[PDB]
């Protein structure tokens, strides 16, 4: 079910529920992260796997995110979308969160 | 393989080749009322041909600030042809239905369509405390427009609207959805004047966007009633 | 990098999906922090009329 | 393929993949879920996974016992009192949605088949304190639109058919189990349409769906004293069987006719802004700092 | 334990393990 | 090597010894304890020991139901009152500390995996008298860090997942199984680290070792007069597997919050000095006289 | 069949989907070092998936002057993640690489990539006596930028550089490029930070061109050590 | 047979000769999370020889008012080498550790070492409510000195502490302690930065004395993880 | 007894005389 990732100010409604991507003009650069406790408000909480697991309190198992591109067919391009485990800040460049 | 599709019923028939591998709802395929389920006793009538085939509804033009666009059945049918009849000449009324979405464009036009058939879309009203009247409900063939699409129309959710059968139209990869409706109703058959079993949602979930040169980009229903049965036969409502 | 040609719209949109996996599991029952009610609901009182 | 799941699923090892030809690549636009393994994501070991699944069975999921009704009423003399108080006793038209708890639990599928295990509490205060008195109720269920008692010592409170429970202050709760009743094998949770022939019906509310009347007096007669007795009446669904779920309710309830929304003023769970604001897509809203 | 001579009067039966997730998580036909 | 004890070891009978090659003198240095028997030391007989080790089962060494919580509140009128006093209503997170008896008890060992009876004893008292009023008491068992209500008449206290008991004080105590509860496979009694990714979070306090919430309410609306209501909690551990067994605390625990200490400001118990004193190590302190 | 590839190695995993049926140099996979070649006697660490897995370098800037680029292995990799840690705590080192140069761009686009891993890339300098110094030669994560890369920088020649193990990035065709390089050296293990057995080059033979609207096009590589082995363990250095 | 005793592990090696019989800490040897116990379900990286080997602290001076030293696992192991690295780039881990305390004097010296290796050593500060902050108890490979090891700095005992895993260094019999600690944690795995499983706690229960030439009389202590698993690669924290 | 559904419910379970002092009395390998 659909992530509020767009969870900001200035995006009303359904513009929340989609992430836009542009070109950019610098490499290696951060589009958007995720933060992951399915517990609490954030882009995980109005999910199926959210709401039900915030009527309990414990939780394991593994999540899968699966993120649909919507340009056009003539739009390419690659990303790399990175899992950090737990332990410090979020990285905020390429090459710390490809680790 | 899973874009090919070939949709044949009665005299009416659909080829789809951007297609993303048909929805059966709840793994359910429609089927007739067993003897073991069957509460009217009347022998039914099962018009077959006549009723089972491709109902293609008036086409909407997706836009830029579009919110979403919305269709009941058996409401949005009730009126239409062989099915139309046998729906206003009988009391019940039992049907599956194969709902297919129809929405092509450029391979430089952006856009997604989340194609969702939502059983008992009870709707709410905004911003108040009276229920919505019959004329807010029942639209008919032509159907009614999303009010606020990020909560359904309902209080809860766009976002989890894919626990319902749905498919997607996403203009990358295909232009077209393909749900298959079985019957859905707490009873076996029903008044199909009153009551609603299905609600075929389609939403912007991201806007119609290009850059060459614009053309009105249509949404096109064409839904198929599938396995029609009626009982209590009488003169027309 | 997000490379699209003149035509195509020069801003793309992702969608993001979450679910659990089949090793997923649930404890200790609790009420919901995202539901709430300080007030009866409208009409709440004309189902003691 | 339906199966029987008493565990969480076990993780098998895995290896290293470098394959030309069957894909973590999936297709939404089916409406499937991605059906991708860990085993196919990252290189996984085997864990045994013991973890139970039985506390989000549907059964445990909605048998609990939930607030449904809380009524308090002046237990006195009424001779001088106002047309719309509740004269030692009151009715209450059996629904699910009045507290939010259970009817957003209830809400979260389509169609639900239950019988309906009803508790009863009643406390008692006084209106200077000379003890609580140990009254005896009467709770009688009553079918949806038919004769419920007009005063506290109606003749409809005989019961020669309703049935009725009576019971006592200093007794545990009156407890009954009321059947799953309904003309349709489910009780409709949301139901698109009028239940009447004609076009000026109510709308969302199959009376099918309605349990009943619980017709609740005080067969005391009253005190020289007023006291104020509130029953809270509680429901726990059992032997439960739902289905076709549903986005959960993300913004408040307005009312229980129906299922109107107007949001809150500001995110969270606002019409235009379900989930709390942060910065920007790429702000972490709790970002470990070290 | 029920000495009630309805069946509905009985207790919870927390005893469905039976799952069929693909219903809603794979309703696709091919 | 592992074996099952039901009573104390027999002692066998034992000769005179006078040999030359294997050993009562031991080497403490490795860590272990002297295996010196009593054959071995002196001439022993044969002794039949019959004594059973049940009573120092750590299964009953522990299931004794212990006071953990003991919360005095008014049963009032709050309308004026100060907003640090429970308003006819307490909450209390469930901790083992607070109370030194079954805190001494529990922290003998470093892991203990048990399940909770929770015993709820209820007294009230009038604040003249005219009787003590039967109220009905709410409890309501929230998780680690969940919402709990904040006044009386709360929509929290509706329970719709929330597991509340309703009791009565004329009743016997209401009695509950907490199961174990941890998402680890035994609780840390003593926690050596922070249980958060940054460095200010609390030392020793693992909310994984917490129970959870017993927001305790009356019901009951207010009497005209006051009441005293004083809520007695009671904790028997159960299924108690326990490891890894600890020095016995001989300081007075200072806190609930931590293992801070203090001693007495003399023998015993004190912090230079553990056992009371005596005037030199040549002195017998009860030294019978004849 | 050829243009679908799944790599996943570790926690690392890389879908490409407009591939070129994947190079393995020399048709030689990686492998540990077996005990008949050993020469080391210490119980080697191999890290298996701490260092077996994707890292992905800085991208360039695929320019219309671009000559080309090259890193060499293992410098490139020598600060990064545990596979650097391991390098900077043991005197040997041996892997296999699976390098993954990732560019694509529209198909209005047009340039070909050289996409060529190198052993022994013994660099000249031009038009001087004076052999390339620590600092040319060893770059690290950033790289180089070939000086002449019709000659490879070494007075050979890039017309005859496809005897190495190599594939192409025809942006018609394919946007990834895939190379699976086993162990290449006269030695069993080395030193890893005074010699580089492998050179990733990546040579623009064809120029990015198009008329369409210019973006930045990247080149992003992705470089797998494979089947690491590190002996001599001491302090960092 | 007892004094004898030799312990290699990786490139690490100690022979001690005057020691008393090793302990393992609750008859409980080191072992690798097995699958029946496991929950972080990523492969774990098992460094082996690179982490499973002697790590020496800084000697401790051993002298007259000396009141004793602990220091905390991993704590004291957290920043060392490759074990240090792995703790760094890894968010969960598992050892069980090897420890091997060393002093020794001349038979004219007396003295006592209690060595014990206490598990969730959570320590209670004196004479407040404040309970012990960060740096009081992460003092990493310098350790802490006992504060009032007679209540060993908890408000209990030190003459209880004997039901811990302990050995003594009487400086009459023996010079080493050797304590073989398991994984001991209520979670299969841990993160290694702000939980310690053991304390390794050194205590003069009698003093150091002597009537000959004084000299610095050490106490070293080489720690050698056991089994080492780490989960949840990412980058250096 | 037991009629709850849940196994922790049930009463304390006083019946476990396996001991194994010696990992604690002679925790040495010798
Ligand atoms: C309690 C704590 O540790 N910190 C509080 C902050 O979390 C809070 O910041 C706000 O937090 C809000 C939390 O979102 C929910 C929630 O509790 O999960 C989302 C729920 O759906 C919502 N429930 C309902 C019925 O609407 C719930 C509710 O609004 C709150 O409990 C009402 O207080 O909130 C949310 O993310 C906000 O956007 C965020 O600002 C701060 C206030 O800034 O207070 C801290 O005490
Ligand atoms: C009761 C009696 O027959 N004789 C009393 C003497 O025993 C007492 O002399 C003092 O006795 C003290 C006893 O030690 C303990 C105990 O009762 O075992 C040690 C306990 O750990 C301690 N408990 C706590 C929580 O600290 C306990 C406690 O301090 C006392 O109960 C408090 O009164 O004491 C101890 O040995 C003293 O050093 C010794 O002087 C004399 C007083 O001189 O009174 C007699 O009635």
């Amino acid at each position: 079910s659909m992530m509020e990732i767009n969870n900001t100010e200035s995006a009303v409604g359904m513009e929340r529920l989609k992430v836009d991507i542009s070109a950019l003009t610098d490499v290696d650069q951060l589009l958007f992260n995720i933060p992951l406790d399915i517990q609490l408000d954030g882009p995980l909480r109005n999910t199926l796997v959210g709401n039900i697991s915030r009527y309990y309190t414990h939780w394991s198992g593994s999540l899968e995110m699966t993120f649909m591109f919507c340009g056009s067919f003539m739009a390419t391009g690659k990303l790399i979308l990175c899992y950090t485990p737990p332990g410090g800040s979020c990285p905020t460049t390429r090459e710390t969160a490809m680790l | 393989s899973d874009r090919v599709l070939q949709l044949k019923l009665g005299n009416s028939a659909i080829v789809t080749q951007e297609a993303a591998n048909y929805c059966c709802a709840y793994g359910e395929w429609p089927n007739y009322l067993p003897d073991h389920e069957a509460v009217a006793i009347d022998k039914p009538t099962q018009p077959e041909t006549a009723t089972d085939r491709f109902y293609t509804l008036k086409s909407v033009k997706w836009e830029a600030g579009s919110t979403g666009w919305w269709w009941k059945l058996p409401d949005a049918l009730n009126n239409i042809g062989m099915f139309g009849q046998n729906v206003q000449h009988h009391y019940l009324y039992r049907s599956g239905f194969l709902i297919h979405v129809q929405c092509n464009a450029t391979r430089f036009h952006q856009g997604a369509l989340l194609v969702v058939a939502i059983p008992e879309h009870q709707r709410g009203a905004h911003n108040t405390n009276t229920s919505p009247g019959f004329d807010d409900i029942m639209k008919g063939e032509e159907g009614g427009t999303f009010n606020h699409p990020y909560v359904l129309d309902d209080g809860t959710s766009l976002a989890c609207a894919t626990i319902f059968p749905h498919q997607w139209i996403n203009l990358r990869t295909n232009n077209s959805a393909t749900i298959v409706l079985p019957w859905m109703n707490a009873a076996p058959m029903d008044f199909p004047l009153r009551h609603n079993q299905w609600t075929l949602a389609i939403i912007p979930v991201v806007p119609l966007g290009t850059r060459t040169m614009s053309s009105m980009v249509p949404i096109t229903v064409s839904i198929a009633p599938m396995c029609c049965e009626f009982n209590g036969l009488r003169h027309a409502i | 990098n997000l490379i699209v040609p003149s035509e195509s719209s020069d801003t793309c949109s992702l969608i993001g999906f979450i679910a659990a996996k089949d090793d997923f599991s649930l404890r200790l029952m609790r009420d919901s922090p995202d539901i709430g009610q300080i007030d009866h609901l409208h009409a709440a009182e004309a189902a003691y009329q | 393929i339906e199966s029987i799941i008493k565990t969480a699923t076990d993780t098998v090892k895995s290896e290293i993949n470098a394959e030309l030809g069957v894909v973590s690549l999936n297709a939404v636009e089916t409406g499937a879920t991605s059906n991708t393994e860990p085993e196919e994501a990252i290189q996984t070991r085997t864990v045994i996974n013991q973890h139970g699944v039985s506390e989000t069975l549907v059964e445990n999921f909605l048998s609990r016992a939930a607030l449904v009704s809380k009524r308090s009423f002046e237990y006195k003399d009424h001779t001088s009192s106002a047309a719309q108080t509740d004269k030692n006793f009151f009715k209450w038209t059996i629904n699910t949605r009045s507290f939010v708890q259970l009817r957003r639990k209830l809400e979260l599928f389509t169609y639900l088949r239950f019988d309906a295990e009803i508790t009863i509490l009643t406390t008692v205060a006084v209106n200077t304190y000379m003890g609580l008195p140990n009254l005896t109720l009467q709770a009688m269920f009553v079918p949806t639109g038919a004769l419920t008692p007009e005063k506290q010592d109606s003749f409809h409170w005989q019961s020669g058919s309703n049935a009725s429970v009576f019971f006592k202050i200093s007794d545990p709760p009156a407890r009954m189990t009321i059947p799953f009743m309904c003309i349709n094998s489910a009780y409709s949770v949301f139901y698109d349409g009028f239940a009447g022939f004609e076009k000026s019906g109510l709308y969302g509310i199959n009376p099918a769906d309605t349990i009943g009347n619980l017709c609740v007096r005080i067969v005391n007669e009253h005190q020289p004293v007023g006291f104020t007795v509130t029953v809270r009446v509680y429901m726990k669904p059992k032997h439960i069987k739902a289905w076709a779920p549903r986005p959960p309710r993300t913004l408040p309830y307005m009312s229980i006719a129906n299922a109107n929304y107007k949001g809150k003023k500001r995110a969270p769970n606002a019409l235009n802004a379900i989930i709390g604001n942060r910065d920007s897509v790429k702000t972490m809203p709790h970002n470990i700092v070290t | 334990i029920n000495f009630y001579k309805d069946s509905y009067a009985a207790s919870a039966s927390k005893q469905d393990f039976s799952q069929d997730p693909s219903k809603f998580t794979e309703p696709v036909v091919e």
